[PDB]
Order: structure tokens, then sequence, then C-alpha cells
């Protein structure tokens, strides 16, 4: 009972911890997707 | 084996030369759009 309990226990630590990891992620890749598209935009003036 | 057997013995004359076939469609191929940058967006699963 005790070793179900426990595997249980670490698995929702897991869990509560992967989604705040996948928002920081999120996060730096919006950051890095906003210099990606300008420049992106600049590479489009230069075709221009 | 037949008879109806076409004799003309000489070379023959240039009738319709050859041309560019006047089609409209398929030379060309098919338009595809694609980009990684349309994954961009997404959700912040916040409930649970």
């Amino acid at each position: 009972n005790a070793t179900l309990f426990n595997k249980l226990k670490e698995l929702q630590q897991a869990n509560a911890e992967k989604s705040k990891l996948n928002d920081e992620l999120r996060s730096k890749y919006q950051i890095e997707s906003s210099k990606a598209a300008e420049s992106a935009q600049t590479l489009k003036i230069l075709q221009e | 084996e037949n008879s109806l057997s076409t004799t003309s013995k000489s070379k023959r004359q240039v009738i319709v030369p050859v041309c560019m076939p006047k089609i409209h469609y398929s030379p060309l191929k098919t338009g595809l759009c694609y980009d990684v940058r349309m994954r961009y967006h997404a959700k912040i699963f916040t409930s649970y």
C-alpha cells in the first residue's frame, strides 16, 4: 500500500513541476521568436 | 502482309513544325505554404 502511495506522490511532484517548466520554455520561446520574426522582416525588405 | 502498302520513296516536306504545347494547366507545380512558426501559439493549462 505504501509502495503504491509513494509512487503516486513522486509522479504527482513530477506532474507539478512539469507545468511550470513548460511555461518557462514557452516564455523564453516567445522572447527568441520575437527576434526571429523581426530578423525575418529585415530579410524581407532586403528581398524587396 | 497488306497490299495497301503506301509506296512513296522520297523525303517529305515539313507540314506542321513542332511547337511548344498550347496547354495552360500543369507545366507548373502545386503551391504549398508551410512554416513551423504557425505552430507558435500555445495554451496555458491553468485550471488543473
